[PDB]
């Protein structure tokens, strides 16, 4: 009985910084990663970075190095990511998934999957 | 404590280490959860010095899982009190060691038609390894002292990969870190 | 790793989507998604084999080196689809995706 909840749409102006917030339930929040994928109309799906519940290693896209920062909190056990300097090219719809391709205790690669995904967050700029 | 051992990272690993240079994974301060070890195509669970129905039940200052790939005719090896070239040159356990020995048939992942060459083994050392000391030189015996295993699916089972775990369990007098549900 | 999909476009029949690496992707490390309309995508095929849980018998993958595919012995009307291929043996990536029509 696993979920992703991801917060609403978005509009931002070229420039600005989007945060998009993906709560999680249904399962131990410390034993899995959290990972981002994006998927703009008309195209398919892009990584952008992957986050360790545990520990707070993450591991990012080249394309989104030097723009995407990931958080997560324990407490509420809920992810977080925020894309800076966003451009027109930005817009697409950013999904959540629940990250069983990497441990988040060892950093060391799993036979996976991303399983189960949230609804995605449509951001636009404009 | 609130988190879980991370049993699933060291069990369902796409990886495992070549025996003459085992890994081990420390595992700490975490609830130890073995129903899924029990509920698993893991053929082999041999539990010394400790019942594997039982573990649910304890707590231990440390757990220490260490991996590696052998043949399954070397399996045998991987126990207290045996001798062989695994047993003596590549992972030696102690003759009171306490903990379990859980391993599987791999033959579908790490076997290849050209042969798996990557995985490896001491055959020459000049004397026997002590309970888990690990020897990755490549100095030449007075013979390179490593060679590889070569795993194919054409292989009969004796010969087919298998990845073994051990989980060796250390009671002091000290606070717990791990206990079971 | 580049992964290529093909064709770019494909009830009752049988349906075989490839997927092609421009490098050798352990069979631990690929994977085969599907994407419903409207919908986020989910998990079919992991370890280039197994299925994921609530996936139907219909879904198969296998595969080795450089050429993996996925296959659906029959078409139903909620398996057109659009399907991605994953690995990651180096970083992660995803394929270019194959639409079923
Ligand atoms: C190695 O990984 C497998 C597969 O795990 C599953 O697939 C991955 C790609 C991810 O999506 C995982 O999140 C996902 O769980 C593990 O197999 C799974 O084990 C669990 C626990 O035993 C099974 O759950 C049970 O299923 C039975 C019904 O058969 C129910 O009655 C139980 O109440 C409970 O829900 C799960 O079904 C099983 N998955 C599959 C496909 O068989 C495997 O345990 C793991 N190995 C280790 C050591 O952790």
């Amino acid at each position: 009985q696993v979920q992703l909840v991801q917060s609403g749409a978005e509009v931002k102006k070229p420039g600005a910084s989007v945060k998009v917030s993906c709560k999680a339930s249904g399962y131990p929040f410390t034993s899995y990663g959290i990972s981002w994928v994006r998927q703009a109309p008309g195209q398919g799906l892009e990584w952008m970075g992957w986050i360790s519940t545990y520990n707070g290693n993450t591991n990012y896209a080249q394309k989104f190095q030097g723009r995407v920062t990931m958080t997560t909190d324990t407490s509420t056990t809920t992810g977080y990511m925020e894309l800076r300097r966003l451009r027109s090219d930005d817009t697409a719809v950013y999904y959540c998934a629940r990250d069983y391709t990497r441990g988040a205790w060892f950093g060391e690669s799993l036979i996976g999957g991303f399983d189960n995904w949230g609804q995605g967050t449509l951001v636009t700029v404009s | 404590i609130t988190n879980l051992c991370p049993f699933d990272e060291v069990f369902n690993a796409t990886r495992f280490a070549s025996v003459y240079a085992w890994n081990r994974k420390r595992i700490s301060n975490c609830v130890a959860d073995y129903s899924v070890l029990y509920n698993l195509p893991f053929f082999t669970f041999k539990c010394y010095g400790v019942s594997p129905t039982k573990l649910n039940d304890l707590c231990f200052t440390n757990v220490y899982a260490d991996s590696f790939v052998i043949r399954g005719d070397e399996v045998r090896q991987i126990a207290p009190g045996q001798t062989g070239n695994i047993a003596d040159y590549n992972y030696k356990l102690p003759d009171d060691f306490t903990g379990c020995v859980i391993a599987w048939n791999s033959n579908k992942l790490d076997s290849k038609v050209s042969g798996n060459y990557n995985y490896l083994y001491r055959l020459f050392r000049k004397s026997n390894l002590k309970p888990f000391e690990r020897d990755i030189s490549t100095e030449i015996y007075q013979y390179f002292p490593l060679r590889s295993y070569s795993f194919r699916p054409t292989y009969g089972v004796g010969h087919q990969p298998y990845r073994v775990v051990v989980l060796s369990f250390e009671l002091l007098h000290a606070p717990a870190t791990v206990c079971g549900p | 790793i580049v992964l290529t999909q093909s064709p770019g476009t494909l009830p009752g029949e049988r349906a075989t989507l490839s997927c092609r690496a421009s490098q050798t992707v352990s069979s631990t490390s690929l994977a085969w998604y599907q994407q419903k309309p409207g919908q986020a995508p989910r998990l079919l095929i992991y370890g280039a084999s197994s299925r994921a849980t609530g996936i139907p018998d219909r879904f198969s993958g296998s595969g080795s080196g450089t050429d993996f595919t996925l296959t659906i012995s029959r078409l139903e009307p909620e398996d057109f689809a659009v399907y991605y291929c994953q690995q990651h043996d180096t970083s992660l990536t995803f394929g270019g995706g194959t639409k079923v029509e």
